């Protein structure tokens, strides 16, 4: 649906958390969870380069 | 009509439609509401009891 | 992650998502009333012992005016974060299967 | 209650908008937050690894190293948990308006 | 002194050190060395596998931008043109488990029937004997051990009346090419065939593939034609005939040429081309075509093309296979 | 090998145009010269194709099965960058032409002129006063069809 | 649980200090004195106009 | 700037234009031909003279 | 002729995104000539007259 508004798949510094947020993520993707969220599968899921 | 997750946060953080009057005679239709503490959840089903 | 399977089923490369939030915006006020005289006889000075009580009188009313308008706003901060909680808490007989 | 008094902070965690956070809010319409993390990691170390030990004080920007004080409320244990438990109700009504 | 121009000199000359050098061939050879460290080198092929580690990778030349795997990594980087080995395209296919015999030779051609039914998961794929007991001593005997029941088959294609009938049954079969993997699956197998590309064994421990056809059907048609040039390449070719008895598969072996081979086609069919043509169906609008040729491959003149039996179920069946083979199909010509 | 081709633009394109554009990432753009560095009046068919004389279909035929294709990878302000197509390489595409026909796999893809209309297969810049049109890629079986009927 | 997000005391210490003080009105007149600096704040109209400089301008309000 | 008057016109305010240019970007190329033989030779060491 | 020769630079002026231009070419898209100079006419010498 609405996919992504203000996603930005730009490369950050990203931190990291040891809390499982992955837990309710193909099922809130699937009915609808999130206002904004993207979905990179494959060779998309590298940073991109600046 | 929309997704199960929206009306899940739709169901508590918005007011449903035209809830009735409290502590009043008769029960009217509420616009404005600032005491308005209430839920409803026949809304939800759809089903009265 | 996945799994890696014998079976036939064509499967998923490496998978990220990527989710965005944002805030929200709340704000808060209150009135309140100071009395003319009561501002007038505390900007002048007095020359007689009931209008230096009458003084004294004065600026205690101001403080606690102040001070009211001050707990006012504690208050209602503690009432906005206790209410952006009830917004966001779904009732239970739906979560207790929905996780 | 199992401890009838828990442990807080006592000063909320500060956010500065000032020096290159201020540059790029002046040139560009967006201000970083952690510029200096941010910088640490891209230029001033890069080809180095992710840890959550070595982002725990990163991703500390709040509570971290502020001063310690008692709270009081009652806790109660449900298994594992330590849960405290409250009422505001005494608040709501020394003002006369509903909980 | 002026910074050469915007070009840098000294900085070119190591971007193009790497790009100069070609591959290697025609050593020098000394009876006394007889293998050299030199001789090595010219002869190493660097085969594209791997055993799973970081560092292991990057050893074999897996992670390299060209297509084809090169091995020490950087080293020995940059020629980019070796003998043109093109790497095989693969083709995944979903099968339903009933349909395709588990015991198949690692090689047969597969025919995939082109299905009419829209946005579909499952496909219809065909071996050469599958085709012969749909199309309905020798293929008999074994292609009815391997399929029973030729209902199944028959509920895959469910106009093949009607098809054989307007003559435009070959038009929805597509060569893919050899089989190459097989995981076997109670419901829906997963095949992986090679089309386009030098039919290779993708197994762990490397071993021959070669391309077999029945040797009931297969027909060499350059000793059935028995000065004359001997090239390099020979080709493979099917025919879909429609005759009185029925639509009929046959493979083919010629080094002549397509021009030639599409006369060459008609004089071996004349005979049965005047017999249907008599007996039961002079003439109408549809009706009047006879069959399709198409081609499956090249391989090497000269060899190729042994005779071996495919023994299965306490019975054989006498089978030919071709070494070397390069898939490479082109549509279907009318031959008439 | 390089099979990169950079089309430098007279002119910066409009914000519009590239929107245009980029929805056409994925496609076959013939190519006037295999060079590395080229000029935005060759890619189009807008020689073959054009406004102001007469279009043929077997004077695009005979350009098309002589010309050399490409695909486009990226678009900026100005520029475009494209890849040549040459045998014994392995290419994805994508489908974004105006009437959509679906796409089987192991299919056989033909290259055929756009015989529907101008507008499906034309995108106007005007910053470069200049149409870039595509050839249009259907499968063999439906190419055929759609021939011997408007025939 | 310390001090507050909006401290009534720093608020109050300053900006509510210049919101206070209103017009002066019924200034008491004494005879001894006649005239003071205190009743020309009474009076005073507090006209608009000006010198076109910089320094003039700030003193002219 | 501005210029006092003791017409009757309209005064025209303070007024500041904005400008802005872009950049524009050129490429360039040639191409050279190195023979198979000179390719070759140079990288097996030669014996005789 | 009057001077039949005149002087000028040999070198070009080199540029280049090193510190505070790289982390903002990551984090924003957007890139600042002289990032340097803008933060000294900004923050650290302020209120002075250009």
């Amino acid at each position: 649906m609405a996919s992504n508004e203000g996603v930005e798949n730009r490369p950050f510094p990203y931190l990291t958390v040891d809390a499982d947020l992955l837990s309710n993520l193909r099922q809130s993707a699937a009915e609808g969870l999130f206002h904004s969220f993207d979905l990179l599968v494959g060779k998309d899921a590298r940073e991109a380069g600046i | 009509n929309r997704g199960l997750y929206n009306m899940v946060n739709e169901y508590s953080q918005r007011l449903g439609g035209h809830p009735a009057t409290s502590n009043t005679e008769v029960q009217f239709v509420v616009i404005a509401g600032t005491d308005v503490f209430l839920e409803q959840p026949c809304s939800f089903l759809q089903e009265a009891f | 992650p996945t799994i890696a399977h014998g079976d036939g089923r064509r499967p998923s490369k490496q998978r990220t998502f990527i989710v965005v939030k944002n805030c929200h915006k709340h704000h808060i006020s209150t009135e309140m009333e100071l009395s003319m005289l009561d501002l007038e006889i505390l900007h002048s000075i007095p020359e007689t012992p009931v209008e230096y009580a009458e003084y004294v009188g004065a600026v205690k009313t101001v403080a606690s005016a102040l001070q009211f308008g001050v707990d006012a706003l504690e208050r209602g901060l503690i009432n906005t974060v206790l209410s952006v909680k009830l917004r966001h808490a779904p009732p239970m007989f739906i979560l207790q299967t929905l996780a | 209650e199992a401890d009838n008094q828990i442990m807080g902070p006592s000063s909320y965690a500060s956010f500065v908008v000032r020096g290159e956070n201020l540059v790029t809010a002046v040139s560009y319409g967006r201000v970083m937050r952690t510029f200096e993390h941010f910088m640490a990691r891209i230029v001033d170390s890069p080809e180095k690894a992710g840890s959550t030990k070595s982002d725990l004080p990163a991703v500390a920007a709040g509570v971290e190293d502020q001063p310690r004080v008692p709270i009081s409320a009652a806790v109660i244990k449900l298994g594992n948990h330590a849960v405290a438990v409250e009422s505001l109700q005494k608040m709501y009504n020394d003002t006369q308006s509903p909980y | 002194m002026k910074v050469q121009g915007s070009v840098d000199r000294r900085r070119l000359q190591r971007r193009i050190a790497g790009l100069l050098p070609p591959p290697a061939r025609r050593l020098n050879i000394s009876r006394g060395s007889e293998f050299t460290r030199d001789v090595r080198g010219l002869v190493e092929e660097h085969a594209q596998a791997s055993s799973l580690s970081a560092a292991a990778v990057w050893r074999a030349g897996l992670l390299a931008p060209g297509e084809v795997a090169v091995a020490g990594g950087g080293s020995g980087g940059g020629s980019f043109s070796w003998s043109g080995w093109r790497p095989p395209v693969f083709g995944d296919f979903l099968i339903h488990a009933s349909s395709f015999n588990n015991a198949e030779a690692t090689g047969t051609p597969l025919f995939q029937f082109k299905q009419s039914d829209p946005f579909s998961g499952v496909d219809a794929v065909f071996t050469p004997l599958s085709l012969f007991i749909l199309m309905n001593g020798g293929l008999t005997r074994m292609a009815n051990l391997l399929y029973d029941s030729p209902a199944t088959l028959a509920d895959l294609v469910p106009d093949f009346g009607r098809l054989v009938a307007d003559r435009r049954f070959h038009n929805f079969i597509t060569p893919v090419g050899p089989l190459v993997e097989n995981i076997k699956s109670t419901y829906l197998n997963k095949i992986t065939t090679v089309v386009h590309g030098p039919v290779v064994s993708k197994a762990i421990p490397r071993s021959t593939v070669k391309v077999t056809v029945p040797q009931e059907a297969f027909v060499d048609l350059d000793a059935w034609l028995s000065l004359q040039p001997c090239p390099a390449d020979a080709r493979l070719y099917v025919a879909l005939t429609y005759e009185e008895a029925g639509p009929r598969f046959t493979f083919f072996q010629s080094s002549r040429g397509h021009c030639q081979i599409m006369n060459i086609l008609r004089i071996y069919y004349s005979p049965s081309i005047m017999h249907r043509y008599a007996v039961v169906q002079p003439l109408h609008i549809e009706e009047l075509t006879f069959g399709a040729v198409a081609c499956l491959g090249t391989f090497s003149a000269t060899d190729g093309w042994r005779r071996s039996a495919f023994n299965y179920r306490g019975s054989s069946l006498p089978v030919v296979e071709i070494d070397s083979f390069y898939s490479n199909v082109s549509d279907w010509e009318v031959i008439l | 090998m390089d099979l990169k081709v950079v089309v430098s633009l007279s002119s910066r394109l409009y914000t519009d145009e590239i929107a245009k554009m980029q929805q056409r990432i994925g496609c076959i753009l013939p190519l006037a010269s295999t060079h590395g560095t080229q000029n935005v009046q060759g890619l189009g068919l807008g020689q073959v194709y054009s406004l102001e004389t007469v279009p043929d279909y077997v004077s695009m035929y005979n350009y098309l099965s002589d010309c050399t294709l490409a695909v486009l990878d990226e678009v900026s302000v100005d520029s475009l960058i494209l890849t040549k197509i040459v045998p014994g390489q392995t290419y994805a595409i994508k489908n974004k032409y105006q009437p959509f026909f679906q796409w089987h796999g192991t299919g056989s893809l033909s290259v055929m002129p756009p015989v529907f209309g101008r507008e499906h297969a034309t995108v106007k810049l005007e910053s470069n006063d200049v149409d870039i049109v595509f050839p249009m890629v259907l499968p063999t079986p439906i190419a055929e069809e759609v021939l011997q009927k408007i025939l």
